[PDB]
C-alpha cells in the first residue's frame, strides 16, 4: 500500500525520534546542573532554618 | 585560639577559613568578634566584612556568632574588599544573565523549530 510513501513515512518518525532522544539528552544534562544547584543552596537554607527556629 | 568564619550565600559558598578578629558592623554599630564570643544574631548592613586580612563585601547579609560558628548569610558577598564593587558585580552579572536568558529560549525555540519540521513531514507523509 504505496510502498514508497510508506518509506517516507518511516524516515519522518526515525528523524523524529532521533530529535527527540537529543531533547532528552539536552534535558538529562539541564537536569543534572538543577540538581547540582539545588545542593549548592541547601547549606544556606538550612543555616537560615535552624536560626528562624531559634529565634522565632 | 581561632574562630571559624564561612561567609554563606544563596548561590554557595564563597569564603570559608580560621580567623582570629571578625570586624563585621550591624544595623546598630560595630562589632568586634573574638573565640569564647556569647552567642548572637546581629543584622549586617551593606558594607565590608573585616576579617584578620581579607574584606568581604556582603548584601543584604544577616550574622550569628556562636564560639565556633562565626558565619554569615548574605544575599550577595563579594570578595574585592570594596562597598561599589558588589553594584558593579551585578551590574555584570545582569548582562551575562539576560544573555543566558535569552540563550537559552533560542536554543529551546530552534530545536523546537527541528521537531515541528520532523512531525509536518511526518503528517504530510500520511
Amino acid at each position: 500500500a504505496s510502498l514508497r510513501d510508506i518509506k517516507t513515512r518511516i524516515n519522518a518518525t526515525k528523524k523524529t525520534s532521533q530529535i527527540t532522544k537529543a531533547m532528552e539528552m539536552v534535558s538529562t544534562s539541564k537536569l543534572n546542573r538543577a540538581e547540582q544547584n539545588a545542593k549548592s543552596f541547601v547549606p544556606y537554607m538550612e543555616k537560615i532554618q535552624e536560626v528562624v527556629a531559634n529565634v522565632a | 585560639k581561632t574562630i571559624h568564619v564561612s561567609v554563606v550565600t544563596p548561590d554557595g559558598p564563597v569564603y570559608e577559613d580560621d580567623v582570629e578578629m571578625v570586624s563585621v558592623k550591624a544595623k546598630s554599630g560595630e562589632l568586634g568578634i573574638l573565640p569564647g564570643h556569647i552567642p548572637l544574631v546581629a543584622p549586617l548592613e551593606i558594607s565590608a566584612a573585616r576579617l584578620k586580612t581579607q574584606y568581604i563585601a556582603v548584601s543584604g547579609g544577616f550574622l550569628e556568632v556562636r564560639p565556633d560558628k562565626v558565619t554569615i548569610l548574605a544575599q550577595a558577598a563579594e570578595r574585592a574588599e570594596d562597598i561599589d564593587v558588589l553594584r558593579a558585580k551585578a551590574a555584570k552579572e545582569r548582562a551575562e544573565r539576560r544573555l543566558q536568558s535569552q540563550q537559552d529560549d533560542i536554543d529551546f525555540k530552534r530545536a523546537e523549530l527541528a521537531l515541528k519540521r520532523a512531525m509536518n513531514r511526518l503528517s504530510v507523509a500520511e
